[PDB]
RNA sequence: AGGAUGUUGGCUUAGAAGCAGCCAUCAUUUAAAGAAAGCGUAAUAGCUCACUGGUCGAGUCGGCCUGCGCGGAAGAUGUA
């Protein structure tokens, strides 16, 4: 999990999701692409 | 995609081919690799038969022009038309052995005489001989 | 780092930075990076943003730098009390007003110019925007 | 099922052929001299592509095809190696005629409906390898 | 061919012109010829779309004001310093 | 569902086959299919994208101008 202030889609499979008021990036392909704004 | 000027031009050309030809054979061709198509193309060029895959919407359009209205209903699902422009039949023939042999796709309805031709009974065209067979 | 070759005086008053900018349109190239904020541009920031754009387009086309850091900024060293004269010149800045066109680019596609300008804007302390040449 | 490009009346070698289809279950000597047997008719020193076809019982059949366009274009330009930088460095100059010959051979192997089309493809190769058509 | 609907301005000055631009309009002026200059108002976003085309500054435009068409050409444009907006346009009678 | 042919493009390399790198990026059959967008192999193979036919049946796509919010946001006696 990358916890950074600027979360972005890193590939085609990255999806932006907002869970409990937290912007997150989930990627079905690359586990390295998992991010969360913080 | 295809601008409206494109599709109008696609219609026009398929219609012009329809005027010159004498026997149209329509078939599904879904689920066949391009090599077996490429093979069917050399068999069409060889046998003087014009081959096209075209949008069912778009076929209905220029097909309403001359005696090709019965075929409307043949344009549900993936469609491959076969225009034997020089000589009649041979396509109807060609498609069936090719149909049987490859057990993919089906063949729908043919059309000669301004009369739709039913899937099964196409065997009529698919047994009509050569032009130099009456000698 | 841009800097005047010589000057009439070494040190200048702080001054103020009011008003809107002059040179608010693309005059040399086809695309420009226009500042929408107000502030100072040090010579290092200008050079940093230039390198970011120069490498972004792989040294292609033409790039103009419409600003020039002609204002000297002095600083007093550490552990020094107030007074005893003005500090020594440490770096040069260019005052920026809203609407000032900072960089212009030509000879590259627009989609490439936007990425080049976006990479350069990340080095500058003021908010900027993308502009294109228009028929006056 | 494997595809090679083997020298006419030559076969067997280990770095060339051996290991390649040898590690698939293929009888080397058999294919070697069957291949050579049928490729005897080919001109000397024409590299010819063969598609080898093996079945679960390790037995095999194969088809011989016409030599590569690059090969025929190398020979038609009288050269040995295509350009290292095609269309930046020019090497060779086949006439429209040579193109046409190569095209008719490769026509036996093309998918072109006409001589012109096949020739254009061969030209495409010729361009791809820094040979100019002259 | 570009046709523009306009209204005559009731008052000029800095205070009036800023109230126009707050009301999604912007002033303009029509001079040229022997007639007196004419101060008008224009709807901003509608004119903003037309000036986005290169022929807007080359062809002859018609401005209907009090139901009267006037053939003019775009002479000069005052744009916002940093926003995609117009502040003033000079129209010269064709 | 297809995503093909010259062809393993040329060079390089032990190998370099769309996919280490360099150069080229044409042409064919096409409904469409890059001398290949990413994974994959020692190199092939193999997966997938671009693109297109089919099905579905009426909205959907992505920039601008703005209003108000969200994250960015960790301190010491006790909410503070
Ligand atoms: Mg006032
Ligand atoms: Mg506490």
């Amino acid at each position: 999990m990358k916890v950074r202030a600027s979360v972005k889609k890193l590939c085609r499979n990255c999806k932006i999701v907002k869970r409990d008021g937290v912007i997150r990036v989930i990627c079905s392909a690359e586990p390295k692409h998992k991010q969360r704004q913080g | 995609a295809l601008n409206l000027q494109d599709k109008q031009a696609i219609v026009a050309e398929v219609s012009e081919v329809a005027k010159g030809a004498l026997s149209a054979v329509v078939a599904d061709s879904r689920g066949v690799t391009v090599d077996k198509m490429t093979e069917l193309r050399k068999a069409g060029r060889e046998a003087g038969v014009y081959m096209r895959v075209v949008r069912n919407t778009l076929l209905r359009r220029a097909v309403e022009g001359t005696p090709f209205e019965c075929l409307k209903d043949a344009f549900v699902g993936p469609t491959l038309i076969a225009y034997v422009t020089e000589h009649p039949g041979a396509a109807a023939r060609l498609f069936k052995e090719f149909a049987k042999a490859n057990a993919k796709f089906e063949v729908k309805a043919a059309a000669f005489e301004g009369e739709l031709i039913p899937a099964s009974q196409i065997d009529r065209l698919a047994t009509l001989p050569t032009y130099e067979e009456a000698i | 780092m841009l800097q005047p070759k010589r000057t009439k005086f070494r040190k200048m008053h702080k001054g103020r930075n009011r008003g809107l900018a002059q040179g608010t349109d693309v005059s040399f190239g086809s695309f420009g990076l226009k500042a929408v904020g107000r502030g100072r541009l040090t010579a290092r920031q200008i050079e940093a943003a230039r390198r970011a754009m120069t490498r972004a387009v792989k040294r292609q086309g033409k790039i103009w730098i419409r600003v020039f850091p002609d204002k000297p900024i002095t600083e007093k060293p550490l552990a020094v009390r107030m007074g005893k004269g003005k500090g020594n010149v440490e770096y040069w800045v260019a005052l920026i007003q809203p609407g000032k066109v900072l960089y212009e680019m030509d000879g590259v596609p627009e989609e490439l110019a936007r990425e080049a300008f976006k990479l350069a804007a990340a080095k500058l302390p003021i908010k900027t925007t993308f502009v294109t040449k228009t028929v006056m | 099922y494997v595809k090679l490009q083997v020298a006419a009346g030559m076969a067997n070698p280990s770095p060339p052929v051996g290991p390649a289809l040898g590690q698939q279950g293929v009888n080397i000597m058999e294919f070697c001299k069957a291949f050579n047997a049928k490729t005897d008719s080919i001109e000397k020193g024409l590299p010819i592509p063969v598609v080898i076809t093996v079945y679960a019982d390790r037995s095999f059949t194969f088809v011989t095809k016409t030599p590569p366009a690059a090969v025929l274009l190398k020979k038609a330009a009288g050269i040995k190696s295509g350009s290292g930088k095609p269309n930046k460095d020019k090497v060779g100059k086949i006439s429209r005629a040579q193109l046409q010959e190569i095209a008719q051979t490769k026509a036996a192997d093309m998918t072109g409906a006409d001589i012109e089309a096949m020739t254009r493809s061969i030209e495409g190769t010729a361009r791809s390898m820094g040979l100019v058509v002259e | 061919m570009f046709t523009i609907n306009a209204e005559v301005r009731k008052e000029q000055g800095k205070g009036a012109s800023r109230r126009l631009r707050a009301a999604n309009k912007f002033p303009a002026i029509i001079y040229g010829g022997k007639e007196a200059p004419l101060a008008i108002e224009l709807d901003h976003d509608k004119v903003m779309n037309m000036q986005a085309k290169a022929e807007f500054y080359s062809e002859v435009l018609t401005i209907v004001v009090d139901g009267k068409e006037i053939k003019v050409k775009a002479q000069d444009v005052q744009r916002h310093p940093y926003k995609p907006k117009l502040q003033h346009i000079d129209f010269v009678r064709a």
